[PDB]
């Protein structure tokens, strides 16, 4: 039973969350903040993730090679993210670095210069990730699966942006956007390992105090996106693996068939010819693909949202004559969840549940993603006890209800990159979605 | 009339039997019609970038 996760708040509305470990002699500090991609517009559509770049080259005090400096003799190191919904900012140190570690992710999130000169030079630095992202093939497979699944919304833009908005991007655009989303009702300040949560709580008096509130404060992780069974195909034939993304519309973070959908991603599982205990799994699927060499890998997933999710799954495959029945037994195993699991299927993907939720948290950057994450995305840090519990409550006939409204016979977002002549058109992979003999 | 009658006495079955089929088949065609067009909408709804390698 891990330790109890400590929670205060700030005057302005900051969130301190907190979970010490007195065995390791490392921290995890950082902010997660409750805003992404999906705050942008299209006119300035790229923004978050071009701050990211300058929040690290420098501040109204450090220059940008004090900042290097400062961190360098810190220690440990720091580091950032941008998704959709979600940005962190943190720190990993030693115990006692750990004061050092917030004062500096406070300087860099409420008092960075962008400064024309840094704009000018980042422009181009972005501009050449638009062309190497292209080989991190799970990347552009995820990219183009949002873009066409939330076609012409906001959930379907790419985090880097387009082109043209890389070349116009301002520093007054920029301070507009970090003023409109990075407020104190929306930014958690989180640590993890060899933290004391009353210093904690202090150090964040100390930095983050003048942060601005919102004027309408809504609770942590608060949003109608409109999913689109659509196709994008993109075919290389010079590439020798292929790679297919296929996703129904999922569940967000707070629907109530959150866990029957993480049970249902369990029953079919995920699949690795490279591990050596792959071809032992239980999953059926799992057998068919290894057993008639179909994929080199596939991977079930359960991505949410605020408002929405995608639930699916990723392949890829050099067997490029037999893409048709790697499609077809895939989508005749998700026919299944809604005609033939029984508790058989239900208990077994139960257990190896109950184990993962708690293996996943290893480490104390793990931890405080952890706790970053449920206190952004639900405005409470879930308990083991809860989470069992919930889990314990999904039964088969749960899981044949979600899939028969979520999946049978239902639109997908399919996306094919490589040597995917052999993949059929959308109605030949649509008709799986439903079994005639059903 | 009647010599016609001799030559063809199912005619009043034929042309009614006729007119039953008339209307399935043209309903037939119609619903035909709708199910080809739907199937057919995302091959002629396709679309293309190309961008030269
Ligand atoms: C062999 C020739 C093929 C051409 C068939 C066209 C019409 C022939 C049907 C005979 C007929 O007069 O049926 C009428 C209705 O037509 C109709 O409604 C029939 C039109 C349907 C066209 C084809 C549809 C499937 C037919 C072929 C499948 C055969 C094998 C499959 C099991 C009225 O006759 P009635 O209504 O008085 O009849 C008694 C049941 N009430």
């Amino acid at each position: 039973v891990s330790p109890k996760t400590r929670t205060s708040n700030l005057k302005n509305g900051l969130t301190i969350a907190s979970e010490s470990n007195p065995l390791v002699q490392t921290a995890t500090v950082g902010v997660w903040i409750d805003a992404g991609s999906r705050n942008e517009n299209a006119y300035n559509n790229g923004t978050a993730h071009f701050f990211e770049h300058l929040a690290f080259k420098g501040t109204d005090k450090r220059s940008q090679h004090q900042l290097e400096l400062d961190i360098e003799n810190m220690g440990g190191h720091l580091n950032a993210y941008t998704s959709r919904e979600s940005t962190v900012y943190y720190a990993k140190s030693f115990k006692d670095d750990v004061p050092k570690s917030v004062e500096i992710l406070a300087d860099i999130l409420q008092h960075s210069k962008l400064a024309e000169s840094a704009i000018d030079r980042e422009r181009e630095v972005i501009t050449r990730e638009l062309e190497e992202v292209n080989k991190q093939y799970e990347e552009v497979v995820f990219d183009h699966l949002h873009a066409t699944a939330f076609m012409n919304q906001p959930l379907g833009r790419t985090i880097l942006g387009p082109r043209e908005n890389i070349q116009t991007i301002t520093n007054t655009e920029l301070r507009k956007f970090i003023t409109e989303n990075y407020t104190a009702d929306r930014m958690v300040l989180v640590g993890a390992g060899a933290v004391d949560h009353d210093a904690l709580v202090e150090l964040a008096e100390k930095y983050f105090s003048h942060l601005p509130s919102s004027q309408s404060p809504v609770p942590l992780g608060t949003p109608i996106p409109n999913f689109v069974g659509s196709e994008v195909r993109l075919r290389d034939d010079t590439m020798p693996v292929a790679h297919i993304a296929i996703a129904v519309e999922g569940v967000s973070w707070t629907s109530e068939d959150y866990y029957t959908a993480l049970v249902a991603q369990a029953i079919i599982g995920n699949y690795d010819r490279a591990v050596g205990t792959s071809r032992h799994q239980g999953s059926r699927l799992s057998n068919i693909v290894s057993e008639n060499n179909l994929a080199n890998s596939f991977q079930s997933f359960s991505t949410s949202y605020s408002d929405t999710g995608l639930w699916g799954i990723y392949l890829t495959s050099e067997n490029t004559t037999q893409i048709d029945d790697l499609v077809h037994f895939t989508l005749k195993e998700w026919n299944r969840l809604s005609t033939s699991v029984s508790n058989l299927q239900v208990e077994r993907a139960k257990s190896q549940l109950k184990a993962g939720l708690l293996l996943s948290l290893d480490g104390t950057t793990y931890v405080a993603e952890d706790i970053g994450r449920q206190l952004t995305t639900l405005g409470r840090r879930v308990t083991p006890a809860e989470v069992e519990a919930k889990l314990e409550a999904v039964t088969e006939h749960d899981v044949r209800a979600w899939a028969q409204k979520t999946l049978y016979d239902k639109d997908i977002a399919l996306v094919g990159l490589g040597p995917i002549e052999g993949l059929y058109d959308y109605n030949r992979i649509r008709n799986d979605m439903s079994m005639m003999r059903w | 009339a009647f010599l016609t009658w001799a030559a063809e006495p199912e005619h009043d079955e034929r042309k009614k039997l006729g007119l039953k089929a008339i209307i399935v088949i043209s309903a037939m065609l119609g619903l035909s019609v709708y199910i080809k067009k739907f199937k057919w909408s995302p091959i002629k709804n396709r679309k293309f970038i190309y961008n030269p390698p």
